[PDB]
């Protein structure tokens, strides 16, 4: 009751009464008695000295402050930190936050390879007009780049960062090539031999079959993954032998598995597996894709083809001596048991480097051809359609952006409906003045926005706003804010049903009368403002009690009146039933009760 | 349709979801208590784990005293535990440890420890788990014990003005020979206060994660306590420059450990070689530590060194040499019906033992030589959670060793040890020298009675094991050590707690036991735990207690919502980035000028020490 | 400076040292010149490596086997309160009268308490005119705005069946005493062996549903943001949170939180006292019934009341004593439903929707009497169940940053909507549903965890770890390695007694071997 001690003396010098409401706060005294001391009692200014005292924390709470926050990035391992090392980085990620310096390259080459992929996205979308497309799209984006505002049509050039969207993209200006490739994410490279192309068939169900290419010759190549790097040999269809020297378990599994079906090796490519004659669909919307993309794309579904993948290559025991060269199932550096041809070792290889720049040929898959075939990019190489947040671009031609959503679509809607206040008759405040709200139910705007109502249930819908509108009309008494907020909805015809509390678009999303919500926002002390997302929004006029009367806008045949709490609690649908001179309470948001009035 | 939670164990790993098996982090509802059947039991297991039968009767109590250590006999069955530890092999491995650390490591650790205890004042003692009193006879906080032992000293023959930790040692020294010694009033005698002194006491409590076998956790007295801190001190300042121990901290250290040994295992051995891990967990680790081999260790470690080291460290092995234990409470009597039940302690089962049980009876009989008013006089075992640090370094010493029978055949071994949990990693170029191997290790381990269990300890290739929660894989290194606050146990001010929950959390998430959006669920709920603690809600709720009246009538007069505090009908507004940062400090600049000064009024009748504690 | 010594404690040192060595200095002098002698110690550790037969089974040869569960009658239910079998009345919720003192009195108004009154004759009982006549005194009690009970016959007998006798001095006692009484040893009982049991997977699937009414857990709220981290973080806590609350598991949650509440504070200000207390719960949002998106609705629910004996929590560790009468419409079976006497009260009504109204339509309504003790302790456990969220929710951002860290790239959508988890079996075939649809399933199983605690409980959890160890090791081509199976199969058998939970667990796992049997070779048939 009285756990906590006091002193006697401090006490009485505050006049610090004992049952002030029916709290007795006390020598003793209880807890409340420091909620009383400090909503009335004796004012000091200590503020230098507690700083003083406390500089540490102050010092701590002021570096905080003097914070750049940056994004962050999920990933892997291949003092004035440390007091924040637990929010700066963990393991499978990391925030770039910086304190002072600053360097803005890398982003760049981040953003001009995402609008680069993105462009090359968008020109897929014909058979014919690829090329076409694509250049005009160039022309028409143009960025601020850094600092400068610069065009996307030397950027492309002036930059050097292998990939392949930059190569599918620069081929069609002509531009020159450093003899690298692109197999999927992998990179590769060609150290020595030469082939030609030829065909073979592969089973589906084992029945159907489909034409592949591969070639004959031998020829060794460079493969590289993230954090992994490797080496070996193509013949015939088949891969001779191969070593790695990146050491990581999930990078090494994926490099190995991209160069086998680079080089074709294993029994899938004479069979297929039992889950591609689920679709045995080698193809796009309205294209055609070849059997080594398919069995990527099969791949990046689950770790269980990965590993059946990688057991249709020969598994063994491995002999002495080669332990500590052999591999893993898993990834395992050593093991009793390894793989048919195959080496560990650690030390990224070096990569070679090519002086030697070329320029390729376009087809109507945007497939580009330096010579004797050996693609060295293309679109199938490329990763889902992913939308991220363009800044700093411009982007004017068509299919730029669909820019189409119902959340914009609503917002454009109630930026129309304000505007159409317009301070002027045949407006919003001209047919209050005038009563006329019947022409309300009629405007072009609400027109506009019906097709994003909730089709299956907008009668109800449309009855309760009339019957709001009206009713905020006829007597005088109004609010703009919650006008405007259910108008939209006053456009189809009325009909007899249960209603609920809210008011649904199409997409989900919903607005309540006399309550807020992130799509539509507003309070007093800021009336001139309407929050839409949190994106503040002005009104074209100026009020200062338009909206101070919302009596009307909480219930449809109701008003508010004096708290009373010897009135009953009903829920929206005893309403009916309910007379004249009858109080009665009722949720009106969030634990927000409030009384109401028939009339 | 059926279910089973585990089949999501087929296409996925084992490492990520582990975690789902155990209960989430708490207080255990189990009770585990300690009775007498469970206290006798376990003296018995102590008394037979010594393979031997030699006694040699004392001349301070006229008891035996089972002299088990340095006497092994009964080699039969010795796969299973014993206790029995021979003196030339310990001597002999800790020689070995030195000479790999280096010649004046011991002596330099030493000097260290001692150093460090020098300049420390004996209140340092107040911070304990619990403890027994002497005098009252129960367990309480540190500090409690600790005034009533000086004021007592203070009753008796005048206060104590020593004001560090070796005036009190010598002091307690000294109360050893008293024949007469008083206590708030009465006084006793001097064999009587002896035994009292030499009292243990078995605690229930046992909370943490990984299993809660301590059922029978020993609380010791007060009287030892300063000579069993100086020992973990010496220990500690040992264990540190020790590469394969994991004990004296946990988590990104750990994880550091961790990595290191594997990368310098694969770049130790050569190609023909092939290693693998075993995850072992030490059986009955209490019941087969005795103190005397510690005392002769503890000597090796100081036999070059200040003789005043020589005798301290010297003090609580002989101390724990010779333990009472308690018995718990006695048995009951009742009829058939069960209408009546007499009640007995523990003092007079002796005499009643012709109606107690059979497996009762002939779990009494054998003991009762060593039974003396109320309590067993076990003169050896290891029954405290004490002297976790010195086991952890007898352990490593067992990981260090290396010979020559070994290199002949091009196989050796390594890894880490906590207190009782290990991971060994051998090494070899063999399927069948690995086994060799492994039950060599096995083999010097019992030399000196560290045991390891068989249903309990399993292994495999190098990329799999576990060591104290924290699965490690070839990645994705999982641990379990998830700790969270807990305010109804421990209430202490309102604006302590919240501090103190904050900074856990911060903890945790360095340890990787929690992620960002963990973080934030668990500092919602712990927020809210506060707050149903300490009865407070905020504005916005439509409570009516007693402490929210006031708050809800003197709260118009403010604007600055956001400034309040949560103790005050205020709202949460740190985050991940601002848990170092006290709530206080991050509303200071907000909270209007009216509150803030009411809060920081030093003149009132009462981390930023605000007006809101509970003294 | 020395450690001034005494006398006493020097003998002491010298009394306990090794064997060979009888006095401090002897040891001392053999210690502080000890010299290596490795050739000795070789041959001492060979001796002991011959006179030790240390087994290494490597799981191949010598698989693992079934585990045998007990046998006998079939495990019954134990929780406090029942989870399927429930029902509630419902009522609109007032925030002036938000408390279980006021809560309770209100439904009594309406009446359909009072008309709640139980036939004589139960339908599976054991002492049925108690748990009647303490029904009546219930109601009695609600009527006259006093939550005490003054007579004590009914709650007395009820809370002291399990143990109430006299009390004998020991200094009083003799032999002829003794051998008229025929003192003894009390005999210690043991719990019996029970089966496996049969509407455990039920269970299960009813707490896995989604519930009408919603918002049953409470929160807190959510601080500012300042960069993409606390962004995430957010994001991900408001799409669990959304998809869990509508669950009937958070029901549950919710009802132990709100009742556990109010035993707590009972317990606290009136010690000594009978009181009663409600088994309630409160909603804040449902789904409506001509749409399927949600809408507000704050309301309170009834799904019992439950009395408390006399409470003091000093004393016999804690532990009290409190009787649960709660509502039902569906008759029970004898054998889950052991611990329980019932009755039959009369009617009641359900109401559902018909086209734009709502109609009734009446069914029979059951009373589940039953009796059992509580603790400081357990209260502490109960109350704290919101955890379980802390540990679902790990357990989905593993998931979603390891493969968001395996593509170096935010996947949480992705992998929440398509990641498919294996559930259960249905007709001979695995069932497999999205990361979105399991967390249901993770929860509910983390709260069992929370409820069916105990030495049992942790003993299985403890040991099964080294069957999954064992299990991924297999996967993985790896010759895992062991000293003793058989052992482990016995220490998990030990801890498998009349605690549904760890039986459930015990089958399943042997279910899991099994399945997997077809891609591992370490387990027998």
């Amino acid at each position: 009751k009285f756990p906590i001690i006091a002193n006697k003396r401090m006490l009485e010098e505050a006049q610090i009464p004992k049952e002030h409401n029916n709290v007795a706060l006390w020598v003793l005294a209880s807890a409340s008695c420091i909620n009383y001391w400090n909503f009335c009692g004796p004012c000091v200014n200590n503020s230098e000295v507690i700083k003083e005292v406390y500089k540490s924390r102050f010092g701590r709470l002021e570096r905080r402050k003097e914070i750049m926050w940056k994004e962050l990035r999920f990933t892997l391992v291949d003092p004035e930190r440390m007091e924040l090392i637990h929010a700066l980085g963990g393991e499978t990620w990391i925030q770039e936050a910086n304190t002072a310096g600053i360097s803005n390259v890398d982003q760049r080459k981040n953003d001009i390879r995402a609008v680069c992929r993105k462009v090359c996205l968008a020109a897929n979308a014909s058979i014919m007009n690829a090329k076409s497309k694509l250049v005009e799209y160039i022309k028409s984006t143009s960025m601020r780049i850094g600092e400068t505002e610069r065009k996307l049509e030397e950027l492309i050039l002036e930059t050097d960062d292998v990939s392949p969207e930059v190569t599918l993209c620069k081929s069609a200006l002509g531009g020159q090539l450093g003899k690298t490739l692109s197999f999927g994410p992998m990179l590769l490279k060609k150290i020595s031999g030469s082939g030609v192309k030829v065909k073979d068939t592969v089973y589906i169900q084992g029945v159907r079959a489909v034409q592949f290419e591969y070639w004959s010759e031998q020829e060794e190549f460079y493969g590289e993954y993230k954090s992994a790097t490797a080496l070996f040999s193509r013949k015939e269809r088949s891969l001779e032998w191969i070593t790695i020297g990146g050491g990581i378990n999930e990078d090494r599994k994926r490099l190995l598995a991209m160069c086998m079906i680079f080089c074709r090796d294993g029994d899938y490519f004479k069979d297929a597996p039992a889950t591609i004659t689920m679709a045995d669909l080698s193809t796009k919307l309205g294209r055609e894709i070849p059997y080594q993309y398919v069995m990527m794309n099969w791949i990046q579904k689950s770790e269980d083809n990965l590993e059946a993948l990688l057991y249709s290559r020969g598994i063994v025991e491995t002999n002495p001596g080669k332990m500590g060269s052999s591999m893993g199932i898993d990834g395992s550096k050593r093991a009793i048991k390894s793989l048919r041809a195959v080496t560990i070792q650690s030390g990224k290889i070096d990569m070679p480097e090519s002086k030697e720049k070329i320029h390729l040929e376009l087809s109507d898959n945007l497939e580009a051809f330096d010579s004797s075939g050996r693609i060295v990019a293309t679109i199938l190489d490329l990763p889902s359609d992913k939308k991220v947040t363009f800044q700093d671009v411009s982007f004017q031609h068509p299919d730029l952006a669909v820019l189409r959503d119902e959340k914009t679509a609503i917002t454009k809607g109630y930026e129309a409906l304000i505007k159409r206040l317009g301070t002027g008759d045949n407006d919003i405040p001209s047919l209050i003045a005038k009563k006329d709200y019947l022409s309300l139910y009629n405007l072009p705007e609400v027109k506009l926005m019906a097709p994003l109502i909730r089709p299956n249930r907008k009668g109800v819908y449309s009855r309760v706003a009339r019957k709001l509108v009206s009713t905020q009309v006829t007597t005088g008494h109004y609010s703009l804010h919650e006008l405007i907020k259910v108008l939209p909805f006053t456009y189809f015809a009325p009909k007899q049903g249960m209603f609920e509390g809210r008011l649904f678009f199409s997409n989900d999303s919903f607005v309540e009368p006399g309550v807020n919500n992130n799509v539509f926002s507003w309070s007093k002390a800021d009336s001139s403002k309407i929050y839409c997302h949190g994106i503040a929004i002005r009104v074209p006029l100026v009020v200062g009690d338009e909206h101070m009367d919302t009596s009307l806008a909480l219930l449809e045949g109701f008003s508010v009146c004096e708290n009373d709490p010897r009135a009953p609690m009903v829920t929206r649908q005893d309403l009916i039933d309910v007379g004249f001179g009858q109080k009665v309470r009722l949720f009106v948001g969030q634990g927000s009760v409030r009384t109401f009035k028939r009339t | 349709m059926e279910i089973n939670p585990y089949l999501m164990f087929l296409n996925n790993d084992v490492t990520s979801l582990i975690s789902t098996t155990y209960p989430y982090t708490g207080p255990p509802p189990m009770s585990h208590g300690s009775s007498t059947k469970y206290t006798l039991e376990t003296i018995k297991r102590t008394y037979d784990y010594s393979r031997t039968s030699v006694e040699k009767t004392s001349k301070v109590f006229n008891i035996p005293r089972r002299k088990f250590c340095n006497c092994l006999e009964d080699k039969d069955e010795l796969v299973k535990p014993t206790g029995n530890v021979d003196i030339s092999s310990l001597l002999g491995l800790a020689e070995m440890m030195e000479k790999r650390m280096g010649e004046g490591f011991f002596k330099h650790c030493v000097m260290e420890a001692e150093t460090e205890i020098l300049k420390m004042h004996f209140s340092r003692l107040t911070e304990g788990r619990q403890t027994y009193d002497w005098t009252s006879e129960r367990n309480m906080p540190a500090a409690t014990a600790l005034q009533l032992t000086v004021d007592a000293i203070k009753e008796t023959e005048g206060p104590f003005k020593g004001t560090t930790m070796l005036e009190y040692c010598n002091k307690m020294i000294e109360m050893l020979d008293w024949k007469e010694i008083k206590f708030k009033i009465d006084s006793i005698k001097h064999d009587e206060f002896l035994i009292r002194a030499l009292t243990i006491n078995t605690m229930a409590k046992d909370g943490e994660r990984g299993k809660l076998q301590r059922r029978a956790i020993a609380t010791p007295g007060m009287i030892v306590r300063p000579f069993s801190k100086i020992v973990e001190t010496v220990a500690q300042k040992i264990c540190e420059k020790l590469k394969e121990s994991g004990l004296p901290v946990g988590g990104n250290e750990k994880k550091a450990k961790l990595k290191t040994t594997v990368t310098s295992l694969n770049a130790r051995m050569n190609s023909d070689q092939f290693a693998v891990n075993i995850t072992g967990d030490n059986s009955k680790w209490n019941e087969c530590q005795q103190p005397e081999a510690y005392l002769a260790l503890l000597a090796y470690i100081t036999k070059d060194s200040s003789d005043l080291m020589k005798d301290l460290c010297s003090v609580a092995p002989v101390l724990f040499c010779n333990k009472f234990v308690k018995l718990g409470q006695g048995i009951r009597l009742s009829n058939k019906r069960k209408t009546k039940e007499v009640i007995i302690k523990a003092e007079k089962m002796g005499k009643y033992k012709n109606l107690m049980r059979e497996e009762y009876k002939n779990l009494f009989e054998p003991l009762e030589k060593y039974i003396q008013k109320d309590v067993c006089f076990l003169p050896g075992g290891m029954l405290m959670g004490m002297f976790n640090m010195l086991s952890t370094v007898l352990g490593v010493s067992t990981l260090c060793y290396m010979d020559e029978e070994l290199k002949a055949k091009g196989c050796f071994w390594t890894g880490l040890q906590s207190s009782d949990d290990f991971v060994l990693f051998a090494v070899a170029s063999n399927w069948s020298n690995i086994h060799w191997t492994i039950r060599r290790f096995n083999a010097v381990c019992k030399l000196i009675g560290i045991n390891m269990s068989l249903e309990k300890s399993y292994g495999s290739l190098p990329e799999l094991f576990e060591f104290t929660s924290m699965f490690f894989d070839g990645e994705f290194v999982s641990n379990l050590a998830m700790e969270l606050p807990a305010f109804t146990t421990a209430g202490v001010n309102e604006g302590v707690d919240f501090t103190a929950a904050m900074s856990i959390i911060k903890t945790n998430m360095i340890n990787n036991s929690l992620s960002p959006s963990t973080a934030l669920m668990a500092l919602r709920i712990c927020l809210q735990e506060f707050r149903a603690t300490y009865r407070v809600h905020p504005w916005d709720s439509r409570v009516k207690g007693g402490r929210m009246k006031i708050i809800n009538e003197f709260i118009k007069t403010i604007e600055n919502k956001d400034g309040l505090l949560i103790a005050d009908g205020g709202k949460l507004m740190n985050n991940i980035s601002t848990l170092h940062i006290p709530e206080e400090v991050l509303k200071f600049e907000k909270m209007d000028e009216q509150y803030r000064n009411r809060v920081f009024n030093p003149k009132n009748p009462f981390a930023v020490v605000s007006t809101h504690s509970f003294r | 400076i020395e450690m001034k010594k005494g006398k006493t404690f020097l003998e002491l040192r010298d009394e306990s040292v090794p064997l060979p060595f009888q006095t401090y200095e002897q040891m001392k002098d053999y210690c502080e010149k000890f010299k290596g002698n490795p050739r000795e110690l070789a041959s001492k550790v060979s001796q002991m490596q011959s006179n030790i037969k240390l087994p290494i089974k490597h799981y191949e040869q010598n698989k693992f086997r079934q585990i045998r569960l007990p046998k006998g009658p079939m495990a019954p239910y134990t929780h406090k309160f029942l989870m399927e079998e429930a029902w509630m009345f419902t009522k609109i919720s007032d925030p002036e009268r938000s408390r279980a003192g006021e809560i309770l009195i209100d439904f009594f108004k309406k009446g359909n308490l009072s008309a709640i009154r139980p036939k004589d004759k139960p339908l599976q009982g054991k002492y049925p005119i108690h748990y009647k006549n303490l029904w009546n005194q219930i109601k009695a009690a609600i009527a006259d705005r006093t939550m005490v009970i003054n007579e004590n016959d009914h709650s007395e007998f009820l809370g002291g069946i399990g143990r109430a006798s006299k009390k004998i001095p020991e200094i009083s006692l003799t032999q002829d005493v003794i051998t008229t009484e025929g003192l003894k040893q009390s005999e210690n009982k043991l719990p019996e062996p029970r089966s496996f049991p049969r509407w455990f997977n039920a269970e299960w699937m009813w707490a896995i549903k989604d519930s009408d009414l919603t918002g049953w857990v409470p929160m807190a709220e959510y601080p500012p943001a300042d960069n993409e981290l606390e962004d995430y973080a957010e994001h991900l806590n408001k799409t669990m949170e959304g998809v869990l609350q509508g669950t009937n598991c958070a029901r549950e949650m919710g009802k132990c939180i709100l009742t556990v509440g109010a035993l707590m504070t009972e317990c606290r200000l009136f010690p000594g006292k009978i009181k009663v207390v409600p088994i309630y719960a409160r909603s804040k949002e449902r789904k409506s019934m001509q749409e399927g998106l949600p809408v507000p609705s704050e309301m309170d629910c009834l799904f019992g009341i439950c009395v408390k004996s006399k409470s003091h929590l000093n004393k016999d560790d804690g532990m009290y004593t409190i009787i649960t009468f709660e509502f039902s419409i569906r008759e029970p079976n004898l054998e889950k439903h052991q611990k329980y006497t019932v009755f039959e009260a009369g009617h009641t009504t359900v109401r559902m929707k018909k086209g734009e109204s709502v109609i009734g339509r009446e069914v029979p309504l059951y009373l589940y009497c039953r009796t059992t003790a509580l603790s400081k302790i357990k209260n502490d456990w109960l109350s704290k169940a919101r955890r379980c969220f802390i540990t679902t929710m790990d357990t989905v951002e593993t998931i979603c940053l390891r493969e968001s860290a395996k593509a170096e790239e935010n996947l949480v959508e992705k992998t929440l909507n398509e990641k498919q988890m294996w559930i259960g079996k249905k007709n001979g075939e695995l069932i497999a549903q999205p990361l979105r649809e399991a967390l249901r399933v993770q929860l509910v199983q983390q709260f069992y965890f929370c409820i069916y605690n105990d030495s049992q409980l942790e003993g299985f959890c403890n040991e099964q770890k080294k069957i999954l160890m064992a299990l991924e090791g297999d996967k993985k081509n790896k010759s895992s390695f062991g000293f003793n199976p058989e052992g482990l199969l016995e220490k998990i058998e030990e801890c498998l007694i009349n605690n549904p939970m760890c039986l459930f667990m015990a089958q399943r796992l042997n279910e899991l071997v099994i399945e997997a049997s077809k891609r591992g070779a370490k387990f027998f048939k």
